[PDB]
């Protein structure tokens, strides 16, 4: 999650 | 009809169900209703994890971005109750299909895609296509929001 | 723990939804099948490193100790056994706090507190502060073991 799975989000 | 929008849909109905059975309390927090919908079973299937903020169960929607089930409250103009799902990241191709697969079956109040708010809940492809941002390489750049009953 | 509970709760979760999808094959290391969880998204709420580039993410819990999936001896000439989520260097109450909290989620074969294998997935607060040991200095000492059918 890795890779999938941004940096931002919510 | 796909896992996807199907995702979407399950999860609407599966919020709407658990906000008519709470008697005595709201929620005022996306993080708190989303982990109370996770702990419902509401989003087997879909990946999901731990807020190291609140220690909230947190989802994530098939392309890696996050999706937020949160109570409508009050934004010093804002009446429109009910509740609302919100899906970053969105790739470009899965922002026309899903938003305009929401506007024919997602019993929807109300779709968002980026800054472009569809009160009248009906979203047709031709403007999702024009709304919806093209993609960073793998990475999708939009924004949708499913408002629940205003 | 609170974050930490979840975190462990939904990866197993997520590990759950993944070998569903697994036939024919299995894996056998946890080096292996923690770095595709990884890749899957699955481990969101976690601290991960490595090299996810390459195929070798490794996965760390909140004091820096490493968190393993493993494959529970895979191969049973029909469907995919169990796994367990190993997770190192807890400090003594956290251990306390996790391991009841697991037993409590119910979602266990069975939880391992260092050498004691509680195979019934139950471990009381009185059994984890006497399991549980002592931190070194800030180093926690304690060794959680989450079994998974089987």
């Amino acid at each position: 999650s890795x890779d999938x799975d941004n940096k931002e989000x919510x | 009809a796909g896992t996807e929008l199907t995702n979407y849909q399950t999860l609407a109905t599966n919020t709407i169900g658990m906000m008519k059975g709470v008697d005595g309390y709201a929620f005022t927090s996306g993080a708190k209703m989303t982990d109370t919908l996770i702990q419902a079973g509401a989003a087997k299937g879909m990946t999901v994890s731990g807020d190291p903020a609140s220690g909230s169960a947190t989802l994530w929607n098939s392309w890696g971005g996050q999706i937020v089930v949160a109570p409508d409250t009050a934004g010093g103009t804002g009446f429109n109750n009910g509740f609302t799902i919100t899906t970053n990241k969105v790739p470009q191709s899965a922002c026309v299909s899903i938003s305009t697969g929401m506007s024919r079956s997602g019993g929807t109040s109300g779709i968002k895609i980026n800054g472009n708010n569809h009160t009248d809940a009906k979203v047709t492809a031709e403007i999702a296509s024009s709304e919806c941002t093209a993609d960073n390489g793998r990475t999708g750049t939009n924004t949708l929001v499913f408002n629940y009953n205003g």
